[PDB]
């Protein structure tokens, strides 16, 4: 379909450079003016940079120079060479194409459009970290009544938690992770079972830490 | 310039007519687009030019306004629309978007199921210990939690998280975590968490020794 | 006969031009051209035709034209001359010595000039090898010169290859931004389509 | 991004004699009712024209027959069909017929014809998809199933459709979408006309010379082309690729060219009667 796919995204040290891509498809990529727009974790969207059908547009205020857009109509792949990545550039960057047909925009007409960004690429997540990938120090949560499995100090996202190897999808709770102030991740999951099932049936919490696959399994009992 | 929605969030059950308005920091002509962004996916285009329509959307959306204030309204509503919404500006690149008001449409006030969880044995051996307050299945996200040391409350040592509306129950289960070290953690006896919500008469507390 | 033209104004009036290092290469074909007005405008600060001459130019059809376009501070348009040297020639834009086309350049200090630092405009500064005719090094690995590569670190021997112009409004005459359009008239072996009037 | 649609039929296509069909006008100097000799690439007189079957429903419902072959492009070709419907949407002339090699594409959308050249990504069974938009009973005509890309490439052109949709609906003619595609001296030229004929199955004893639709500056070596259809997307069912298909049934003819020279008995309005060689 009329689709965008971007790459070059993952853990990057603070200030270390990185170059994206956006191998756009379908639309005459030779015409519409791209833009790299980064969404924070959970927070809003935010324009970083753009680039005309030929080249050259401004960036966000604190990102000029340290970033550098570019493209190549002869190849169908927008670029974004990022340099001196600060703490805030940790985000998910979406390729986007401006709304209007910017092939030969008006020379001199007072417009400066800003109703744009039709199609958004899937987004190539980007972090800024100073500690390395680490599997979680998983711990259990001993208890109609609920019990769980905390997963503390994993890094970096994601982790998949399951119960009794995915036996019970009821009472499931995928409590989303929070970046610790210390710069680290953690979360938990929990499930409610009848207090009649307290001392009768015992449950299993297991985690796979997909960035490194540090699989761990645990049995939870009060 | 800037472009800030007037609401901050809203829930209003299926089959309802609701408005979301974005006001500017200056005359932004009349060009605007509206984005609905389901959790974790790629935002979508809804209205361009702050009034017109683009092919690829149900007609239920509506847009109007100009100058500094603009509006997007949904009259006949479906399960899908339960999503975040964003405005933007045009005056001069950069043209940003704005805060983004949610829409978590579902309305049946619920009461929490509150629990407090101590640390596991190896958790304590971990030199650092974390303890949990859990607030299962209440509605809506409007709720507050505050823990309690033997006599006072905690702050500056807590980190919190909340789920989404479940596809069938639409209740919001909160997690909060108190992460201290064995040195501070051991100083005490009882640890508490107290909650307030629209579903309770008096704030509900759960503590442990 | 005359009904259409080549979309020349889509650059000869375009809102922004590329940094010369990433100079745009607008391919032009399947159209006709009234080149004379593209020259009879009295607004260009330069129009030099190499391998061809403005005389009788409207007779000239070609398989295509490759209108290369960019921005450089006024004076250095002189490096846009086949067989010239210089940073634009050496490291940003190499016109073949056997060039067959024309070069256009005008002031744009009203348009492409702004305070605050316009990082819109850039040019290469450090580079291993000299360029090739009509080749474009948009990619931007950070150059090295001596003992060590740069690891992605920029320092001594380790510099970001592209630097800007910064067309300040209070610039001197020699600092003015000439928008440049290089009409390379190619006649390989395909039908000649970009014809002149009549 | 497409379906290995049939991949299973290979039974030997039959052939036909091209009694008289596929001649054009090689000029635009006004002519009258006087003979004139002309040399160029002609489809041979009474050629063994290769008649291939598109959807050919003669059989127990069972297998839905369809055997579109990828044919070479020796020195230009003449393409035809009966095709009572309006499905013969275009062609994908080329040599490698995907990336890192150019090729050409003709398609239609019932409003106008659109002509491109490109380095496409044509897959072995390409077909555009005409699918219900859920409004008005009408539809959209997506072609994502023909190629996963048509990118980094030059030509574009749009005209009144090459396929002129007509008011048949009664049926003795099926409109005979006729074309001649020839790539000489760097030009690709399209000479054709549509013909509703009162004959039941095969090409007539009578004759009509085509007319040059268009002459185009592609300058791409062409030695292979597979024709394309835009299947009528069956009402949405579990099974969207290797499922109920072949909405509509017909078959198409192909005949190559070679150099020849003929004296044609021209007429006053720019007309052709006969020749011998
Ligand atoms: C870029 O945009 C400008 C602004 O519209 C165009 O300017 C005008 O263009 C005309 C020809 O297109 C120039 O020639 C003039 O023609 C008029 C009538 O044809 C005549 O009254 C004048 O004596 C002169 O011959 C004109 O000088 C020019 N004027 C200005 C103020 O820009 C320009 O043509 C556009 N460039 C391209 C390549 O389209
Ligand atoms: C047939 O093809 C033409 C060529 O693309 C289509 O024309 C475009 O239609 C879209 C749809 O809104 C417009 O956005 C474009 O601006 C049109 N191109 C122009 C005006 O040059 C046409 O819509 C197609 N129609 C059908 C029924 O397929
Ligand atoms: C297309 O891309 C290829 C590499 O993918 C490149 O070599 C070529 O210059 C581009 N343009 C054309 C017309 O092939
Ligand atoms: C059909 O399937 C085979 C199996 O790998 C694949 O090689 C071929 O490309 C497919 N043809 C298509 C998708 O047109």
């Amino acid at each position: 379909e009329v689709q965008l796919v971007e790459s070059g995204g993952g853990l990057v040290q603070p200030g270390r450079s990185l170059r994206l891509s956006c191998a756009a498809s379908g639309f005459t990529f030779d015409d519409y003016a791209m833009h790299w727009v980064r969404q924070a974790p959970g927070k809003g969207l935010e324009w970083v940079s753009g680039i005309s059908w030929n080249s050259g547009i401004g960036y966000a205020d604190s990102v000029k120079g340290r970033f550098t857009i570019s493209r190549d109509n002869a190849k169908n792949s927008l670029y974004l060479q990022m340099n001196s990545l600060r703490a805030e550039d940790t985000a998910l960057y979406y390729c986007a194409k401006g709304r209007p047909l910017d092939r030969g925009r008006s020379w001199y007409d007072e417009i400066q459009q800003g109703d744009d960004f039709d199609i958004w690429g899937q987004g190539t997540m980007v972090t800024v970290s100073s500690a390395s990938t680490k599997g979680p120090s998983v711990f259990p949560l001993a208890p109609t009544a609920a019990l769980g499995c905390l997963v503390k100090d994993y890094f970096p996202e994601p982790v998949t938690v399951s119960w009794n190897s995915g036996a019970l999808t009821s009472g499931v709770h995928t409590f989303p992770a929070v970046l610790q102030s210390s710069g680290l991740y953690s979360l938990s999951s929990v499930v409610t079972v009848p207090s009649s099932s307290l001392g009768t049936q015992t449950y299993i919490c297991n985690v796979n830490h997909k960035p490194s696959n540090t699989k761990v399994d645990k049995r939870v009992e009060p | 310039i800037q472009m800030t929605q007037s609401p901050v969030s809203l829930s209003a059950s299926v089959g309802d007519r609701v408005t979301i308005t974005c006001r500017a920091s200056q005359s932004i002509s009349s060009w605007l687009a509206w984005y609905q962004q389901k959790p974790g996916k790629a935002p979508k285009l809804l209205i361009y030019d702050a009034s017109s329509l683009e092919s690829g959307v149900p007609s239920r959306f509506s847009g109007s306004g100009s100058g500094t204030e603009f509006t997007l309204t949904i009259s006949s509503l479906q399960p899908d629309d339960f999503a975040t919404y964003y405005c933007q500006q045009y005056n001069s690149y950069p043209g940003t978007f704005g805060q983004g008001t949610k829409v978590e449409i579902k309305r049946t006030v619920a009461a929490p199921s509150v629990f407090i969880f101590p640390p596991s044995d190896e958790q304590l051996k971990s030199g650092t210990a974390s303890v949990v307050c859990l607030l299962n299945n209440f509605y809506p996200r409007e709720a507050k939690v505050q823990w309690k040391v033997d006599n006072a409350l905690q702050s500056g040592n807590s980190q919190e998280s909340v789920t989404e509306q479940d596809s069938k129950d639409s209740t919001y289960s909160l997690s909060s975590t108190l992460t201290l070290s064995k040195a501070d953690y051991e100083k005490h006896k009882v640890y508490a968490c107290e909650v307030t919500h629209q579903g309770l008469s008096s704030p509900v507390t759960k503590s442990f020794n | 006969n005359i009904t259409n033209l080549c979309p020349f104004g889509e650059v000869f009036n375009a809102t922004r031009f590329a940094s010369v290092y990433a100079w745009n290469r607008k391919r032009i074909s399947n159209c006709v051209a009234d080149y004379s007005v593209l020259y009879n405008s009295a607004s260009f600060s330069t129009f030099k035709c190499y391998g061809v001459s403005p005389t009788k130019l409207n007779d000239l059809c070609f398989t295509n034209v490759y209108a290369d376009s960019f921005v450089i501070r006024g004076d250095e348009v002189r490096q846009i001359a086949p067989g010239q040297t210089g940073k634009i020639a050496d490291y940003n834009y190499k016109l073949p010595d056997d060039f067959t086309g024309c070069v256009i350049a005008w002031n744009s200090n009203n348009l492409d000039s702004k305070v605050g630092g316009n990082y819109n405009y850039l040019y290469r500064l450090f580079r291993k090898s000299n360029l090739k005719p009509f080749e474009r090094d948009i990619s931007t690995e950070i150059y090295q010169a001596g003992s060590t590569p740069c690891n992605g670190v920029e320092g001594f021997n380790c510099y970001f290859p592209l630097q800007s112009y910064g067309f300040q409004p209070t610039n001197g005459v020699g600092y003015q931004p000439y928008r440049v359009v290089v009409l390379s008239f190619e006649l390989l072996h395909a039908p000649a389509t970009v014809c002149g009037p009549k």
